């Protein structure tokens, strides 16, 4: 399969997601936007061929409903209004994490047991977004007229006010940079001429006004003050029925981050304190620091006097946020013993891994900005010990703390024989955990008259890992659809009935093996999502 | 089967260029040349095991057989092989075209040194229908200067200086550009990183300023592997094509050309063949990449294997172009495609033709203008193909019985069912003369009235070539009339020229009415 | 005719007409082909020095027009023989 | 082969080549440069268009979209030697007729 | 080579012999010269189809066929019953579907005498 | 033909076996639905 | 972009040098391909010489299609031009 | 017995200039299309007529006149349930080699819609019947379900070009003399 | 080697008119047209030294080189037949010289070897 292993960036991942479960005609057009960047319809039809101009719009409305693209309108002084169309990178991640949301509703809503909406609440996620958008009038107007709909309608305000059901708007459907320009030009046209002093600061006068506007306008959909209708009759509280809403990835990805952190605890403590840590981890999940950092996405990240300000205030926000600094007193009532609440938390500060390490005395909270870099350094070194030799695990840590290691001190600091490390180091240049630094002791940088120095380079090592896993995801996805190509005449017969006795065998052996594909992918996708905390 | 076949003749609208991927190299190759030595010690006539002038790679002799397509020497059109490097090196031809595209990207996040709204302006000058190569390469000068006038990237803020050559054939990135602001985190870690090795062997203190980060082909390939497809159009590369990655612009794999391009010429100074320089440079390639592959696997010194891989870096940088030897020099691909009459002038623009003859020229008044007098001995050498019709049937039936011994006869024939030719001096002629299927072509000698052109070797202007009629004459020289010497500026002082004859019917007419 | 003074040199032919296999016939060959194959260019073949390398009909001189044979026929005998379609 | 003892065949060079276009003759220019000298028949593939051998494509191995035509042999070796390094001469065809 | 319409029209099997007998006519005295590859194939079309009809006027063929296609919309079977077991209705039971529960009148006897009268 | 596998090679557990059924019906709603 | 009839026939009425060299080149090889002649030939060989004689009575059964450089057709029967 | 409007280009050698326009176009299209299968269409036997003809263009290297022309030809495409009263000249032990004599013999049709007492007897019979037998060179009724058209050439007889699907599901199937 | 019409086994290259075609005399059909003219290591090292030693005294005794070249194969077979091991290297090759000296029937004696 050397054809596939060469020419494939993350475009081979992104093209095949709509090729997996959608019509075929949209896999062609989604590859065009990722390869070309941004383009409207008036130049789209020149790029593709085999799709009519309205058949583009017939195709474009399919991933429009599923929020898989994001548009932008810009008009010219001389020309008409031009609708530049971009790609949505998170709306297609919903198709990636599609099954995992169903296992998130159950493992986070544990107040109910043996309920008669277990089959139903697993279907609401299949109802809210497989249709695309969703409003309240869509499911009440189903085949069930009442069937105790008021119980079901009151069930979702329990399911919406916990999060990840934010009302959609233009903000969810427009990207992050094409909003910021005309609002910065709005603040810039708020400051006219007749202030000539410090004009370099007057250019930044709109920029200080843009920072407060950016946090304000991003909280407008997160503002829960208008997502509810206080009903004086036949109910007590209800969401507004005229709200079009889908899922939000933000609380899920923070919630998926929350499951990732406790797996370090089960390695770094036993079964008691990991159970103690699991409960208090849950309470801070609904209000947590943002994983994607929309401030740092695209903007003034090139200058360090601004690039420092993206974590100077963000540490002060995480430190001075009221909705996570627990008193370590309310933890005993949530566990199904305030001394043991303090004594089993004492091990969390004693370890050199900064979770529950720094705090004000009497109050306790878990830090975020200085914790997620330790988790990324921890798992990959274990992956080196997992898929290849543990001698590299010794060598990866030796070059880690010892900056600019030489070939003499590597046998002074680490203690192995000479022939084995050549059989271990040389695979790490190939996989880019170590790098080369050269000292020219002769003229014109002679290769033989030079000794070579090493480095960890904690950025390039993880970039190689990401595209190594993005390909391995789509490689297993490539082996999904090709198995459905053969033996298709009886899968068509397996979908026309809702019986040859020997033909049924060739449907189960192909079905048990694809069952292993989703399980290994779920094991694989958790290892990759550790490194989107950027 | 009972099955129809139909295909139109076609034309060429225009060639276009590309560099194919490293997955295309093995896609068109069929043999592999892992082993080194060309001639096995079996002492056979064609001892070639795997890694040599392989008989199903092609054929370089008349006594052998190409085992792939088929044939001895004419049926074989040659077949390609491939190599597999132990670790990739740069491309010597794209060495200029890989350092210009390195100055634009970041060195840490590997993103183009531009802002978002800035790069949206630049590609707008690409989308209009009026773009020439004059202004395509013109506006690409501006896109590189803006990245070179931009110190710190956008995704991680990493400072980037300049990258240029190290004058072997390797490049270095001068990453440090401070004016007076030494308070940078990278520089403070840099002196914090460097101080650990200063404790040991501190004689390298005079080498600290010259010390600098390098970019070998193994770092740069993964550097080129991270950069995305959406922004390729800003720096020369187009998307939507399979080989549209920049990863295929340095040598990772190398194809082996057929042996028709590198023929095993036998000089006949010995029973051994003088094997050309094309194979033995390729032989040192597969031998060097073998020991580097086995060297790191067994485990050898880094300082030992790095000069081997640098020797192999110079090795591929000579197989294509031997200008970079930096010293009887070896001939290369570039060293034969250009030059005075290497190619393109003595092989493409000016070729060598059949059906010609060069003797001296001689004056004669008695013959007319528009006609050259033809010596008879070359008249029974140079021929002309003549198709049979009912109009010329009686004449050609008389002509074929003359044979190649009297002048108005034939030398060869080609029947409509015959495939190659048939000789006339062997076999009976008159019994063969009686058949003469009308649908064929005969090969008669020259005669009076035919269309022959004539040239001067110093071609000053277009009237140095003129087409004439003929008349066969029993002497041994070229007789020409007195007037025509002026455009040929000839002098009959011992010089000589050749004459040419076309062998179609549309050129037999075209030469009279344009250069008569 | 292109807006500027320009020689008949290497510098003067890099801006006058750009056609990469014709430029291969000039002095510097290799420097004109790599950057072209790096840019993956596309030139149609219409040059008189271009048609001779590939060996097709040169478009200049007596090769501009093309020759047509008259078919000396009309629609008076080009009627269909269609009959008894469905009854 | 150049050489009187090498049984001759003389070089019609480039300085003589330009004078033929100065007459505008377009067929013996084609005839005396590949028909009388260097005629050679190559079958070429249409899509991802490169040459193949006797009846094969060997780059999309179906051997169906094959076009019978002819070129100079000196042109046949030309785009084979540039294929030895990383250059792909992607060939594009049209029909002669139906303007 | 471009196929514009694959199923341009329909033609009866009478013109399969009618036009082709004219092509057998101006054909250097076929079948009686006993005292290319195509001419054997075209004659194999002539002899095989005519024997099944034998073992005539097209105006007589049009009158009976106009009475045959009395269907509302699904008529296309009216052309295929011209030389497929004439004078037999148990074969017409196997030709066209759902006519055993639709033709239960004197139509199938009226169609019988048309088909039997053709032979 | 290539060596060095990843260490995630396991029989599917019932904790994630029902999780894999949530995928095959998900695309069945989409493909057999409107699109 | 299409056929242009005799109303918009706005080029020379004259058989040029390149025309008369082209029609003789395309005629004489058809004579070698056993095409039937149109002129009262005598005992005669060299199918070019019978072809140049056929030009004298304008008995060529051909027609020339001049292309305009905007991709426009223009037809000219071989009898219509004079020389 | 049905028409198929197609387009194609045609050539002529210059020695057929004595013949008029159409009759040479007929001749040169015959031997190109005489008893020839079409890719994924069928087997046109004879050119029916000519729809429209264009003007003869010339290759400059050839000198002949080449003409593109659109027309339809006659091709038999019976039906997907058509009764055919064909013959046979071959029997094999896994199906039945029902082939219409005279025209084409590339047909193997199975018996996949019949009863459960069907096998092969090597005693001149198809199988033993629970019923006048049938043999070669006689009118045998058989119909058509499907067809398979492939156009592959795997270079490195069973012609896979024109193959039909047939069965004998109802009574009277195997000989026309069982009825009438 | 075999014709396509007469299947003859005799082919005759005609150079009468400088075409150099290949043709049989039986029927006269050409065979081909346009002719295409042609325009251990320790075991290796122990003969590379032995090559020097054969060349040494051949320069001393004026031995012409078609003996020294011929004598190397006499040394080559006895190299394979285990004649070299144990015995002195200088002694064995001088005996190998006189074999070819005798086979070529020269004036060279045997004590001219041993005196040097
Ligand atoms: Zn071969
Ligand atoms: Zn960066
Ligand atoms: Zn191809
Ligand atoms: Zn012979």
């Amino acid at each position: 399969s050397l054809e596939q292993r060469t020419l494939n960036p993350d475009l081979f991942l992104y093209k095949e997601l709509v090729k997996a479960h959608l019509g075929e005609r949209a896999a062609s057009v989604i590859g065009m936007l990722v390869a070309l960047g941004r383009l409207s319809v008036r130049e789209l039809v020149e790029k593709i061929d085999g799709m009519d101009v309205d058949s583009v719009k017939t195709t474009l409305v399919s991933l429009t409903q599923l929020r898989c693209v994001k548009y932008l309108q810009e008009t010219a002084i001389s020309g008409k209004k031009t609708t530049y169309y971009y790609y949505n990178e998170e709306g297609i991640h919903i198709l990636l994490y599609s099954g995992l949301i169903i296992d998130e509703i159950i493992t986070q809503m544990r107040v109910n047991d043996e309920e008669e909406h277990k089959q139903l609440v697993a279907e609401i996620v299949q109802n809210v977004i497989s249709l695309g958008s969703l409003t309240v009038e869509d499911y009440l107007s189903s085949v069930t007229s009442d069937s105790m709909k008021y119980t079901i309608s009151s069930l979702f305000v329990q399911l919406c006010e916990m999060g990840y059901l934010i009302q959609i708007s233009k903000l969810h459907y427009t990207p992050i940079e094409d909003l910021w320009q005309f609002l910065y030009e709005k603040h810039y046209k708020n400051i006219p001429r007749n202030s000539p002093l410090s004009d370099l600061k007057k250019r930044s006068q709109a920029k200080m006004n843009a920072k407060t506007d950016f946090a304000k306008i991003i909280n407008k959909p997160n503002e829960l003050s208008q997502i509810l209708t206080v009903d004086p009759k036949t109910s007590l509280r209800i969401v507004k029925p005229t709200v079009s809403l889908t899922i939000n990835l933000d609380r899920f990805m923070k919630g998926r981050r929350s499951k990732q952190l406790i797996n370090l605890a089960k390695t770094r403590v036993g079964s008691v304190t990991a159970q103690v840590y699991k409960i208090a981890l849950r309470l801070t999940e609904q209000k947590s620091p943002k994983i994607r950092d929309p401030l740092t996405q695209t903007g003034l990240l090139q200058d360090l006097e601004e690039a420092k300000s993206f974590q100077d205030e963000a540490e002060l926000v995480e430190e001075k946020t009221p909705g996570l600094t627990f008193n370590a007193i309310d933890l005993a009532r949530h566990l199904p013993s305030a001394s043991l609440i303090n004594s089993h938390l004492k091990i969390l500060a004693s370890s050199n891994f900064p979770f529950l390490n720094e705090t004000k005395p009497g109050v306790y909270y878990v830090p975020y900005s200085k914790l997620m870099p330790v988790l990324k350094s921890s798992v990959y070194e274990y992956v080196i010990a997992s898929t290849l030799g543990p001698s590299a695990m010794r060598l990866s840590r030796c070059i880690r703390d010892n900056k600019l290691v030489s070939e003499k001190i590597i046998n002074s600091t680490a203690l192995m024989k000479e022939k084995d490390i050549r059989s271990t180091l040389a695979s790490l240049i190939r996989y880019n955990s170590v790098e080369i630094q050269e000292v020219p002791r002769t003229a014109d940088r002679s290769a033989s008259r030079a000794v070579f120095l090493f480095r960890c380079k904690e950025t390039h090592s993880y970039n190689f890992m990401r595209q190594n896993l993005e390909w391995n995801m789509a490689n297993l996805l490539f082996k999904k659809e090709k198995l459905k190509q053969e033996n298709s005449t009886l899968l068509k017969k397996a979908n026309r009935d809702d019986l040859l006795p020997s033909e049924l065998n060739q449907l189960k052996m192909v079905n048990e093996r694809e069952l292993n594909v989703f399980a290994r992918l779920s094991r694989l996708l958790s290892l990759w999502e550790v490194f989107q905390m950027a | 089967k009972e099955v129809v076949v139909s295909e139109t003749p076609k034309r060429i609208k225009g060639l276009e260029f590309s560099a194919l991927s490293a997955a295309d190299i093995v896609a068109q190759s069929e043999v592999e040349v892992s082993t080194r030595d060309l001639f096995d010690l079996e002492k056979d006539r064609a001892p070639k095991a795997n890694g040599a002038l392989d008989p199903k790679m092609g054929v370089s002799s008349s006594s052998l057989e190409c085992a792939t397509c088929h044939g001895n020497l004419a049926s074989c059109h040659g077949h390609f092989g491939h190599l597999k490097l132990a670790l990739p090196v740069f491309h010597i031809g794209y060495f200029k075209a890989t350092i210009q595209i390195l100055q634009g990207i970041c060195k840490n996040c590997s993103a183009i040194l531009l802002s978002e709204t800035d790069k949206r302006q630049f590609l707008h000058e690409l989308r209009r229908p009026g773009v020439d190569n004059l202004r395509r390469m013109g506006i690409l000068k501006k896109i590189l200067d803006q990245c070179k006038k931009q110190r710190r990237c956008l995704h991680c803020g990493a400072l980037n200086g300049v990258v240029k050559k190290a004058a072997a054939l390797k490049i270095i990135h001068d990453t440090f550009r401070w004016v007076g602001k030494k308070s940078a985190p990278e520089k403070d870690i840099w002196v914090g990183e460097w101080k650990e090795v200063l404790a040991h062997n501190p004689e390298l203190e005079r080498y600290v300023k010259r010390c600098m980060d390098d970019l070998n082909p193994l770092k740069t390939l993964n550097l080129f592997k991270q950069i995305k497809s959406a922004d390729c159009e800003l720096l020369g590369i187009d998307a939507t094509v399979p080989s549209g990655r920049p990863e295929t612009y340095i040598w990772r794999y190398l194809p082996a050309p057929p042996v028709c391009i590198r023929p095993s010429v036998m000089m006949q100074d010995s029973p051994a063949s003088n094997e050309d320089d094309l194979t033995v440079k390729l032989t040192e390639i597969v031998w060097t990449s073998s020991l580097i592959k086995a060297g790191l696997d067994k485990g050898i010194s880094i300082n030992n294997m790095m000069e081997h891989w640098d020797y192999l870096q110079l090795t591929v940088a000579m197989y294509i172009n031997s200008d970079s030897v930096n010293p009887k020099p070896i001939r290369g691909f570039c060293q034969r495609l250009k030059g005075k009459q290497g190619r393109f002038r003595g092989n493409l623009s000016g070729k060598r033709v059949d059906f010609s003859g060069r003797t001296v020229i001689s004056p004669d008044p008695n013959l007319s203008i528009d006609e050259v007098a033809v010596p008879d001995r070359v008249a029974k050498v140079l021929t002309y193909p003549e198709k049979v019709t009912r109009y010329n049937r009686h004449k050609l039936q008389e002509l074929i019985v003359n044979g190649p011994n009297v002048h108005p006869g034939a030398n060869y024939l080609l029947k409509r069912n015959e495939d190659a030719r048939r000789n006339l001096r062997y076999g009976d002629r008159m019994k063969l003369a009686k058949n003469l299927q009308i649908g064929d072509v005969v090969e008669r000698h020259l005669e009076d009235g035919d269309v022959v052109l004539f040239n001067r070797q110093p071609s000053l202007h277009r009237l140095s070539i003129l087409s004439h009629y003929a008349k066969i004459r029993p002497w041994r020289t070229f007789r020409l009339n007195e007037c025509v010497c002026t455009p040929y500026n000839a002098d009959f002082d011992g010089d000589e020229m050749n004459l040419h004859v076309p062998q179609t019917e549309e050129a037999r007419a075209e030469a009279i009415n344009l250069m008569g | 005719y292109k807006g500027e003074v320009l020689g008949i040199t290497r510098f003067g032919l890099s801006k006058m007409r750009d056609s990469v296999l014709q430029l291969a016939s000039f002095e510097k060959t290799t420097d004109h082909l790599f950057d072209a194959a790096f840019y993956m260019k596309k030139d149609a073949v219409e040059g008189v020095s271009e048609c001779i390398i590939l060996g097709q009909t040169m478009s200049i001189g007596t090769g501009s027009f093309k020759v047509v044979k008259g078919t000396n026929i009309s629609e008076k005998d080009l009627v269909p023989k269609r009959c008894l379609f469905e009854s | 082969t150049e050489g009187r003892s090498r049984d001759g065949g003389l070089r019609l060079g480039e300085m003589e080549r330009d004078c033929v276009i100065a007459y505008g003759a377009s067929q013996l220019l084609l005839e005396r440069l590949m028909i009388s000298s260097d005629a050679f028949e190559v079958d070429v593939c249409d899509k991802c268009g490169l040459m193949g051998y006797s009846g094969w494509c060997t780059t999309c191995k179906s051997a169906e979209n094959i076009i019978k035509m002819t070129i100079p042999y000196a042109a046949k070796l030309l785009f084979q030697e540039l294929l030895s390094m990383n250059i792909a001469p992607r060939l594009r065809l049209e029909d002669i007729f139906q303007q | 080579m471009k196929v514009l319409e694959e199923r341009n029209a329909f033609l009866s099997d009478y013109e399969v012999l009618k036009f082709l007998t004219d092509l057998e006519k101006k054909h250097l005295w076929d079948q009686k010269s006993l005292a290319p590859e195509l001419q054997g194939i075209t004659r194999n079309v002539v002899n095989y189809l005519s024997i099944n009809k034998n073992f005539m006027s097209d105006e007589s063929f049009a009158e009976l066929m106009t009475k045959l296609n009395s269907f509302k919309l699904f008529k296309a079977e009216k052309l295929q019953i011209v030389n497929q077991l004439p004078a037999n209705m148990v074969h017409l039971y196997s030709i066209v579907e759902e006519c055993d529960a639709r033709f239960d009148e004197k139509t199938i006897e009226e169609m019988l005498e048309i088909i039997s009268g053709y032979a | 033909f290539p060596s060095i596998p990843l260490p995630i090679n396991g029989p599917i557990t019932n904790k994630e076996r029902s999780l894999a059924v949530k995928y095959i019906n998900f695309g069945k709603t989409v493909k057999d639905g409107p699109f | 972009e299409k056929a242009i009839p005799k109303d918009q026939r706005a080029t020379t009425p004259y058989m040029t040098k390149y025309e008369r060299a082209r029609i003789l080149g395309t005629r004489a090889l058809q004579i070698s391909m056993n095409a039937p002649v149109f002129v009262d030939l005598e005992g005669e060989t060299d199918p070019l010489r019978i072809a140049m004689k056929e030009l004298a009575e304008k008995k060529i059964p051909l027609v020339i299609r001049r292309y305009l450089p905007d991709g426009s057709f223009e037809d000219w029967s071989v009898e219509e031009l004079i020389v | 017995f049905i028409l198929s409007k197609i387009a194609d280009l045609v050539r002529i050698p210059p020695d057929q200039f004595h013949r008029d326009t159409i009759s040479a176009i007929t001749h040169q299209l015959n031997n190109k299309f005489a008893n020839k299968i079409i890719p994924n269409v069928g087997l046109c036997i004879t050119i029916y007529d000519l729809l429209t003809v264009e003007e003869g263009q010339l290759k400059p290297g050839d000198g002949s006149s080449y003409i593109n022309v659109t027309f339809r030809a006659v091709v038999f495409k019976p039906f997907l349930g058509e009764i055919v009263t064909g013959w046979i000249s071959k029997c094999t032990a896994e199906g039945i080699k029902v082939s219409l004599l005279g025209i084409f013999d590339d047909i193997f049709i199975p018996q996949n819609m019949l009863f459960e007492g069907c096998y092969y007897t090597p005693e001149e019979s198809a199988w033993i019947w629970p019923k006048l037998y049938f043999d070669v060179n006689e009118k045998i009724r058989f119909r058509i379900e499907r067809e398979v058209f492939v156009d592959v050439k795997p270079k490195s007889e069973k012609p896979p070009a024109y193959a039909l699907l047939g069965s004998c599901q109802t009574d009277g199937m195997g000989l026309v003399s069982w009825w009438e | 080697p075999v014709c396509k019409n007469c299947h003859g086994t005799e082919f005759e290259r005609d150079l009468s008119n400088a075409n150099n075609d290949l043709v049989c005399k039986a029927c006269g059909v050409v065979s081909e047209d346009n002719p295409i003219v042609s325009e251990l290591e320790s075991r290796e090292a122990t003969l590379n030294n032995a090559r020097r030693k054969l060349r040494a005294v051949s320069y001393a005794l004026h031995i012409p080189e078609y003996i020294t070249d011929a004598a190397f194969q006499w040394y080559k077979l006895a190299l394979a037949n285990n004649f070299v091991q144990g015995r002195r290297s200088q002694n064995v090759i001088a005996s190998c010289l006189y074999v070819a000296c005798r086979k070529e029937k020269t004036h060279h004696m045997l004590i001219d070897f041993s005196s040097r």
